[PDB]
């Protein structure tokens, strides 16, 4: 069947500015549609038969093309018009959808407000020991972490989960979670962790120690 | 308004079966064809199949042969899709949606919210929530970031509100990490260095699948 | 020419109210004289089916008392066709229109009894022919006949309430009024010249005549085929396509049914007994078909929602379109009394739907529904053949309501009768008109 590929598969770009991202199919194709999909709701159908909006779309948007390459494009970005948009034919069947190809905001850089947190009373009771440190509200998103122990770095019973960006301040933020039993986190004493940005070439560094 | 819900999605054992249903209020249910596409985590949108209102001709993708069961009920008004001997390919977002048209070349008029399906073998787990106050020799700033720590549950998801969802502004919970069959994920408060411990500031975890609710009082350390 | 324009633009539809109350008593006795025909045909069909029952063990016996009992009853229509008006065999629709031009007589005292009750029996043992024909005939001679009882005066009258005979009588056929009145606009009128027909007053006729109809048969449509589906702008040329089909087909069943007649009237000379032998032959076949397979025998109204629905198999449609074609001929140029115009709907539904079907099956991107292909067909062999497409579609409108497919409709007319002309075809009621005339001259 008719393969779908979307190209700027990931893209920002500022409030009130143009954006085009592109559908490209190995056949021919007639006619394409175009859903917009928010992060938690359905999607929705945008843009219908090659060129067509839909009762409610602000008129910034459009589509264009034939045979086997169309296109999308916000004559004047908004902030509500970051999603992700998929391509869809039926000109042939069966029917195919795209890639997809996801739109954020674009804005000036922020610095991470870093946070490291002990392992609580509780968690220790029951026998393991959990390091959290929070990473919160930066841009762009591409970073780096890492953790010491007693000053020397650790790459074992690490995971980071960054969010999806912000809808408020268009931010990021992620979290590095080193988790040990209990036994080997009394061992040692300090525990730190180090940020790696864009914003400086000087990490945050964070810690505690246990005294 | 036009509706369009789904239930049935949950978790379910590998070749095992679950059967989705969709319903519909706001617009006649028949007259309009009625499809299914589901959403693989972190992929593209899939097309199942679909089905015309007198039930006469139902297609379904390049995909097996009792593997899938589109049937509708016109009385009922409702849309069913029967997935059988299930794989971990199935483990996806369905979404319900009646098809349109235009110069006849078809869309996917109106979709509904969706339903997940989890096929892992895997038992239901429930929450260990754990309170992330800053350390008690602390840099008390401006603002104060505090956490929960939601700890090896299964499956997704939870919800996690704070003070009953009244300090909506500045919070972020993060994805869910899934390891050694086991969930775990965070979320971080911030609030004025006035607010806390001044007042109290709660965390309200709920995971339904194992009908866990707790609320968490954060208070400082030592 | 200007001054006489200005006068007759000023003297324009005023129609002596002579004319319009006469046409009011016309269409009344064309409705009740349709009504009865049509319960007269049921109940002598009914009768044969209660007969099949006292003998449905003997399953010989079974086959012979079905085609005795539709032989019976054929030979008695052409008997009483060929001793006392042989003008009232075939449909009838080319006599009142040669009536129309002055070139065959209107002979109300013959044709009346004749048709109806030689209808009856040919219709009612189930032969393969439709109610058209007789109300249509029997229909234009209540005309004349309260045109001669009152005595008026004029061409207007006389071709007036011949006409709102006729329109009356195809509208209490079908309770399709408007194709009625449409049917004389643009398929019965005189061709070549103009003419006085006031059609205020075809109107008043057609009016009436729905009414008695509608105080007999309420609360039942002839066809209820439901709401289908609507049509994508671009499944149109598959439409079109459909036409070209019946276009190039069309013209091919006008020339067997000419041809045919020539052959069956090899049959019999001319002689009166082997003819209404050969019509018991024909009939006998056909209420015998009628029980062994009641597709390929009967008017075809009973068939139409049934393929439609898409309840035949592709295999079940095409044998069928053969065998339906194949009685439609053998009961239509044998010249027994009774229309052809209802059983070519079926030709044309049985045939759309077998096109729908395939159509459904190489384009799924399209989500066809055979049904809708039928309902253009149904109307299409009477483009094709008759060459009265605007009549054939407001007529299939009226019966099956489904307006949102005028376009599909209308298309596959027009592609009809253009095929049909482009590949030299002539329209079925005028070459009997000819041939007849043609003959009524050759003698000499
Ligand atoms: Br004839
Ligand atoms: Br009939």
């Amino acid at each position: 069947d008719i393969v779908l590929t979307q190209s700027p598969a990931i893209m920002s770009a500022a409030p009130g500015d143009k954006v085009t991202m592109t559908c490209s199919a190995s056949s021919s194709v007639s006619y394409i549609h175009w859903y917009q999909q928010k992060s938690g709701t359905s999607p929705k159908r945008w843009i219908y038969d090659t060129s067509k909006l839909t009762s409610g779309v602000p008129v910034r948007f459009s589509g264009s093309g034939s045979g086997t390459s169309y296109s999308l494009t916000i004559n004047t970005m908004e902030a509500e018009d970051a999603a992700t948009y998929y391509c869809q034919q039926w000109s042939s069947h069966p029917q195919t959808f795209g890639g997809g190809t996801k739109l954020e905001i674009l804005r000036a850089d922020a610095a991470p407000t870093v946070s490291i947190f002990p392992p609580s009373s509780e968690q220790l009771t029951s026998g393991g020991a959990s390091v959290v440190c929070f990473l919160n509200n930066f841009y762009p998103k591409d970073i780096n972490v890492k953790w010491k122990i007693d000053g020397s770095e650790r790459q074992n019973g690490v995971l980071n989960s960054w969010t999806d960006q912000d809808s408020k301040d268009s931010t990021y933020s992620m979290s590095s979670t080193l988790t040990l039993t209990k036994d080997e986190y009394e061992r040692h004493n300090s525990y730190t962790c180090e940020a790696t940005h864009k914003t400086s070439t000087s990490p945050i560094v964070k810690s505690f120690n246990r005294a | 308004e036009v509706r369009l819900l789904e239930s049935g999605g949950g978790l379910v054992q590998p070749g095992g079966s679950l059967k989705l249903s969709c319903a519909a209020s706001g617009f006649d249910y028949s007259r309009y064809w009625m499809s299914w596409v589901r959403q693989a985590p972190g992929k593209g949108l899939k097309w199942i199949g679909e089905i015309n209102p007198v039930s006469s001709t139902i297609n379904y993708t390049p995909s097996l042969k009792d593997k899938f069961i589109i049937s509708r009920d016109n009385a009922k008004d409702t849309l069913y899709l029967q997935i059988s001997k299930v794989r971990s390919e199935d483990t996806a977002l369905y979404y319900c949606a009646r098809l349109y048209y235009g110069y006849g070349y078809w869309y996917f008029d109106v979709w509904g919210a969706g339903t997940t399906v989890t096929v892992s073998s895997a038992k239901t787990t429930p929450p260990s929530v754990y309170p992330l106050a800053p350390g008690s020799a602390a840099a008390a700033a401006s603002m104060v970031t505090l956490g929960c720590l939601v700890k090896g549950y299964f499956p997704e998801p939870v919800t996690v509100t704070w003070n009953s969802g009244s300090l909506a502004a500045g919070v972020h919970t993060f994805p869910a990490v899934l390891q050694a069959a086991l969930y775990t994920l965070s979320s971080s408060v911030t609030v004025p260095s006035s607010s806390w411990p001044s007042e109290t500031v709660t965390c309200n975890v709920a995971h339904p699948a194992s009908s866990t609710k707790v609320d968490k009082k954060i208070v400082p350390r030592a | 020419r200007r001054r006489q324009l200005i006068r007759q633009l000023l003297e324009r539809d005023k129609t002596p109210l002579a004319i319009l109350f006469m046409a009011a008593v016309v269409g009344t006795l064309v409705g009740l004289a349709a009504v009865a025909f049509d319960k007269g045909v049921a109940w002598l069909q009914n009768q044969r089916m209660g007969a099949l029952v006292h003998t449905a063990d003997n399953y010989p016996l079974l086959l012979t008392v079905a085609f005795l009992c539709s032989a019976v009853l054929a030979m008695f229509g052409y008997f009483l066709v060929r001793k006392y008006a042989p003008e009232a065999g075939g449909s009838g629709i080319p006599e009142i229109e040669g009536a129309l031009e002055d070139q065959r007589p209107v002979r109300w005292w013959r044709v009346l009894p004749v048709k109806f009750f030689g209808g009856l029996g040919t219709l009612g043992g189930g032969m393969v022919l439709g109610r058209d024909g007789p109300t249509v005939q029997i229909g234009g001679n209540i005309g004349r006949m309260v045109l001669d009882i009152f005595r008026l005066k004029g061409d207007e009258a006389r071709h007036t309430l011949l006409a709102t005979g006729a329109a009356a009588g195809l509208a209490a056929a079908f309770n399709a009024p408007l194709a009625g009145i449409l049917f004389i606009i643009e398929e019965m009128r005189p061709q070549f010249r103009y003419t006085l027909i006031s059609i205020k007053a075809v109107f008043i006729g057609v009016i009436m005549s729905t009414i008695m109809y509608r105080i007999f048969n309420h609360e039942v449509a002839l066809i209820d085929v439901g709401k289908l589906s609507d049509a994508p702008l671009n499944t149109l040329w598959l439409y079109l396509i459909l036409g070209i089909i019946f276009g190039i087909f069309g013209p091919i069943f006008n020339k067997w049914v000419l041809g045919m007649q020539d052959l069956l009237h090899r049959v019999h000379g001319g002689n009166i007994t082997k003819w209404v032998l050969m019509g018991g032959a024909i009939g006998g076949l056909c209420g015998l078909l009628g029980f062994v397979a009641p597709a390929t025998s009967g008017g075809g109204f009973n068939l139409i929602p049934i393929a439609t629905a898409g309840n035949f198999s592709m295999g079940m449609l095409v044998f069928i379109f053969v065998a339906r074609v194949i009685t439609t001929l053998l009961c239509f140029s044998s010249g027994a009394p009774g229309g052809i115009f209802a059983p070519m709907l079926a030709l044309g539904t049985v045939l759309g739907t077998a096109f729908g079907m395939v159509a459904v099956e190489l384009f799924p991107q399209y989500h066809l529904e055979a049904g809708t292909f039928a309902i253009a067909g149904m109307g299409a062999l009477l483009a094709a053949s008759i060459r009265a497409p605007l009549t054939g579609i407001i007529l299939v409108l009226e019966m099956t309501d489904n307006y949102q497919l005028i376009l599909p409709m209308i298309i596959t007319g027009l592609g009809a009768t253009l095929l049909a002309q482009f590949t030299g075809g002539k329209p079925l009621y005028s070459a009997i008109l000819a041939r007849t005339l043609a003959k009524q001259e050759a003698e000499q």
